[PDB]
RNA sequence: AGGUGAAAUUCUUGGAUUUAUUGAAGACUAACUACUGCGAAAGCAUUUGCCAAGGACGUUUUCAUUAAUCAAGAACGAAAGUUAGGGGAUCGAAGAUGAUCAGAUACCGUCGUAGUCUUAACCAUAAACUAUGCCGACUAGGGAUCGGGUGGUGUUUUUUUAAUGACCCACUCGGCACCUUACGAGAAAUCAAAGUCUUUGGGUUCUGGGGGGAGUAUGGUCGCAAGGCUGAAACUUAAAGGAAUU
């Protein structure tokens, strides 16, 4: 027994600049040992929590924005965007019945030559004539949104990195640019990018380190 | 007139040993011989030119394959993977 | 008794007869 | 001729004087004799080539590579048999790598990897048939056959 | 059923069903007398067509194959029969 | 402004894992197992245990001051029963009962492709 | 002796599809051949939901719902679950209730 | 589609297989055209890739085989490089690449 | 902790169960996944390039009897089982056993080799099912459902009357199942086929005959074997089988 609440420092993490509110929450590393500072600790750890908390509008109480804290500034743990999430409970209520589940993805990278993933989800509904209780599609149909999605996806990215390309995922602009070239087709309700990735990003750059401190 | 019913190139073997083992033989025996393919040049006119390489009459360049076969099982799943790695550090 | 159980009874003692079988070979 | 693949007379102009010292890069189930190799810390990941695991990745298959970096090649020189990699570090330089006596071994990301396995598909896949080629085999090995009966003598 | 006559027909079951179920066989399609702007001269062409029908002088591409009858663009006149 | 966190508490047949963890979840706080205050095993999953779960959970996280926190539940996901702990979910009855503030309600229990067999095959477990 | 269409269950002019192993006994069997049935489980339950929201952070939040699919073994889905035999014409019954 | 342009402009055009009928035309001034797919040796079309720059004319590399340019061609025969010499039905002169 | 109805096994001071950061082989393609698809059958569900194919209908298209279904024969053939290269992620014949009862080889527990899938090739078999043969015309209505043709300054859209895609409307050939009775038929069950069979014949592939014995003896042909198609007879016995009812 040695009770660790004393090496059980109850510390402090936070947002970036990218966003809003510079306030995510607290966390727990560990006190500062010999030969394992409170900066070289673990900075491998990561925030993962949906963006309506994480700004202001509980109508994004949908969507996880998944983060990684970078190092510590300030005796509080910064962070950085390592990719978006779609939440697992959102996933299973948006999931009817009686109709077609389109999906898509295509691997792309930014200007800063990061590689990441962005991915696309979509469900169907009916018309405002239709009488169907299906609303299903011709095959060649579903297979021209895989073509258009990923059209779309990678024809905008490639610069200004994940930075600009995240300062548009939260506003969910990408949900009016689907339903933008499908408003000529099928009317599809949802419609939403779901998932992406990154994994491909180098080593710890002081550079970008202070551009998260503001 | 073909003096086999099933033995082939092994037949040479008699009946000393056993079929079982002199079955498996004829295998890759063919998967040997058979002027193989030559990606070098696409044109198939290169044998076994000692275990594991494949002697080319195609620009006379010799290949390393295989002991028998020009890529075995175990190569196989592996020239994937390497090709996999290669692009993730690419562009 | 049920039918899968008779048909294999049978082929046991069929591959059985091939056996004493092998005594005129 | 007395092992069981093609092994390589690797040419080097010497990078320090001018005479052409073909070094040894062991045999390659992939290659051809005409390869514009590379080999160091800074070169392409194309299989022939070769740099320290501080350049290559998790789950990666090579051969002629040294647990001690510099050995020119202890581990992954084999008819059949090759080498991936089970983990890594940054830091340390600890990549854990897949070798076949059932368990693994640590190096270091500074150990020369030349990326390919060696040359020999499916000997041990292929029986003697006859002690001849049996005879003709331990030639070029060591007298160590006949190898006779214990409860005999 | 029970009593009709199949020996004098109607003029709405002769432009509803198929006639290769009716009494004789006859296409219900025709042909068209489509010209371009700038042709002094004649142009006859088909329905659906299928293959693409070109021009004289200046080959514009009158119609193109559609899965319905050959649509025509901005610079002809849908001329029935 | 407030003490973040997620609870990340899980609940599967014949126990329940009543604990919470911290945003980052490279780092726990408290465990505590509803069988651990019931000494016959034959009620594991039970409501009660649950109760006296989120009870030993209750104090220790007095002790940590943390109180915002983004609970993530699970029923047993993976491949298996794919059902919540029938009595498991008495634990959220007994923390809130005595004080915890609730946010932010969620849950994680990944769904299979159906890939890894399953454990019952053709003819399945059949008593 | 035969009482039923596409005796086993929409089983007509195919054969071998797809199938889904049981959810519950892990008893096997074809999806398009089964039974299935939709999970509209909230979050908690109905008696401690009023005290959640009463410590619910947020202004009363937006509270979203963890829907399932369910998969049966017919066997045990008869046991006392969805079922309890029924009658002739009652039979070709494909209404909800 | 690159299968139509191919098929006809071969079964009706004049063209040249070989390295010194490619450069016997290329001395001439009659190639437009010189496909090489990614299989034969690029060195014998390095001289003509040195050529590329000095004969002015438009290559193209196709990805691919010269035993499938070997269909392009007409023989199940052998030959890497297709040098096009005068126009005979078609002009791949502009297409969809 | 894993676990059952509760046990015991087992993993646990050698820190497993526990949440988080990159991984990996092997496996799968979930939820939408349907009285629906397309494919010769068997079946086969992620994306894209390539290869080409079949198809509904479009057509005032070309042929001119091309034709129509099969003994011996000829291609694929799920899955078990196979010879061997790659292959055990889980589950998991067998096995190992902990409970159970008088007993348990088994059901329920944990682990666990063959197996699990692949490369080119074997065994060619199943409730391979629609227990119900292929095609050419007819006897009924509505449509559930898809591919398709038409007209609509029809619904939705705004960029800009054009180009417009999709949805709506009767109709609607080739498809996929259902409903009402049955004109008919059927032992009944039930069937738009089991109708068009005493009022029995449109061309044709195949097999069955009271049941045991017994798909077993023999042999031929196939295959490595297990075994496949195969196919007795004596003797015995007056019941057996099916529908449907009480």
């Amino acid at each position: 027994v040695v009770d660790p609440f004393t090496r059980k420092e109850w510390f402090d993490i936070k947002a970036p600049s990218t966003f809003e509110n510079r306030n995510v929450g607290k966390t727990l590393v560990n006190k500062s040992t010999g030969l394992k500072s409170a900066s070289d600790a673990l900075k491998g750890r990561v925030v993962e929590v949906c963006l309506a908390d994480l700004q202001g509008s509980e109508d994004h109480s949908f969507r996880k924005i998944k983060l990684r804290v970078d190092e510590v500034q300030g005796k509080n743990l910064l962070t950085n965007f390592h990719g978006m999430d779609f939440t697992t409970d959102k996933l299973r209520s948006m999931v009817r019945k009686w109709q077609t589940l389109i999906e898509a993805n295509v691997t792309v990278k930014t200007s800063d030559d990061y590689v990441l993933r962005i991915f696309a989800i979509a469900f169907t509904r009916k018309q405002a004539n239709q009488v169907k209780r299906h609303s299903y599609a011709q095959s060649s149909h579903i297979r021209a949104i895989r073509k258009v999605i990923s059209e779309i996806l990678t024809k905008e990215v490639q610069g200004s990195t994940l930075a600009q390309l995240t300062s548009k995922l939260i506003p969910e602009v990408i949900n009016k640019e689907i339903e933008n070239a499908t408003k000529d087709i099928f009317p599809l309700q949802n419609i939403h990018v779901r998932k992406v990735k990154l994994l491909k990003q180098p080593k710890f750059d002081v550079g970008a380190l202070m551009a998260l401190h503001g | 007139a073909k003096r086999t019913k099933k033995v082939g190139i092994t037949g040479k073997y008699g009946v000393r040993y056993g079929s079982s083992l002199r079955r498996q033989v004829k295998k890759l025996e063919i998967q040997q011989h058979a002027r193989y393919d030559c990606s070098f040049c696409g044109k198939k006119t290169v044998k076994r030119g000692a275990a594991g390489i494949w002697t080319c009459s195609c620009c006379k360049k010799t290949v390393a394959g295989g002991a028998y076969t020009v890529s075995t099982a175990a190569a196989a799943t592996v020239r994937s993977t390497i090709r996999r790695l290669r692009e993730m550090v690419e562009a | 008794m049920r039918a899968k159980w008779r048909k294999k009874r049978t082929r046991r003692l069929k591959r059985k007869r091939r056996k004493v079988r092998a005594r005129s070979k | 001729s007395g092992r069981g693949a093609p092994l390589a007379k690797v040419v080097f102009r010497d990078p320090y004087k001018y005479r052409l010292r073909e070094e040894i890069f062991i045999a390659n189930e992939g290659v051809h004799t005409g390869q514009f190799i590379y080999a160091g810390k800074k070169a392409s990941l194309n299989v022939g080539n070769v740099l320290p695991l501080g350049s290559v990745p998790e789950g990666t298959i090579v051969s002629n590579v040294e647990e001690k970096p510099g050995d020119r090649g202890a581990l992954a020189r084999a008819s059949g048999n090759y080498v991936i990699i089970i983990g890594h570090n940054p830091d340390e330089n600890k990549t854990r790598v897949r070798l076949p006596s059932g368990a693994k071994k640590v190096i270091s990301s500074d150990a020369r990897g030349v990326i390919g396995v060696i040359a020999g598909g499916g000997r041990v896949d292929k029986p003697l048939l006859k002690a001849g080629r049996a005879f003709h085999k331990y030639r070029l090995k060591r007298n160590s056959w006949p190898k006779t009966r214990g409860v005999a003598m | 059923v029970l009593v009709q006559d199949l020996l004098h027909p109607t003029a709405a079951s002769e432009a509803r069903k198929h006639k290769l179920k009716t009494l004789v066989q006859g296409p219900r399609s025709y042909f068209l007398d489509v010209k371009c702007p700038g042709c002094l001269n004649i142009t006859t062409v088909f329905s659906h067509a299928q293959t693409a029908v070109t021009c004289e002088s200046c080959s514009t591409i009158l119609c193109t194959p559609t899965g319905g009858k050959a649509k025509l663009s901005e610079g002809t006149s849908f001329r029935r029969k | 402004s407030q003490v973040f966190g997620v609870a990340r508490i899980y609940a599967s047949f014949n126990d329940t894992f009543v604990h919470v963890t911290d945003l980052s979840g490279k780092e726990t706080i408290a465990r505590v197992t509803g069988g651990m205050k019931v000494k016959a095993d034959r009620d594991e999953s039970s409501p009660y245990a649950a109760m006296l779960a989120a009870q030993d959970v209750a104090a220790k996280c007095k002790e940590v001051g943390i109180t915002a926190v983004h609970v993530k539940i699970r029923a047993t996901g993976g491949t298996r029963t794919k059902t919540p702990g029938p009595g498991g979910q008495a634990a959220l009855r007994a923390l809130a009962r005595s004080g915890l503030r609730i946010g932010r309600i969620e849950d994680v229990t990944p769904v299979p492709s159906d890939s890894t067999r399953k454990k019952g095959g053709r003819r399945g477990r059949r008593l | 002796p035969k009482k039923r269409a596409s005796n086993g269950r929409n089983k007509k002019g195919r054969g071998h599809v797809k199938p889904v192993r049981c959810v519950n006994c892990s008893k096997s069997i074809p999806k398009d051949k089964a039974i299935k049935r939709m999970a509209i489980r909230n979050i908690v339950e109905a008696a401690a939901v009023r005290d959640l929201s009463e410590a619910s952070v947020y202004p009363e939040y937006a509270l979203p719902k963890t829907y399932n699919k369910l998969h049966y073994c017919v066997s045990c889905a008869i046991h006392a679950r969805i079922v309890r035999v029924r009658s002739r014409e009652d039979r070709k019954n494909r209404a909800p209730p | 589609s690159i299968n139509q342009k191919l098929a006809l402009v071969i079964k009706s055009g004049k063209y040249t297989l070989g390295y010194k009928s490619t450069v016997k035309s290329l001395r001439q001034g009659k190639s437009k055209l010189i496909i090489i797919a990614a299989n034969t040796p690029v060195l014998r079309k390095s001289e003509l890739e040195y050529y590329a720059m000095l004969s002015k004319t438009k290559v193209y590399y196709f990805q691919g085989g010269n035993n499938e340019l070997g269909t392009a061609v007409g023989k199940l025969f052998r030959v890497g490089v297709v040098s096009i010499l005068e126009a005979g039905d078609s002009d791949i002169l502009t297409t969809l690449a």
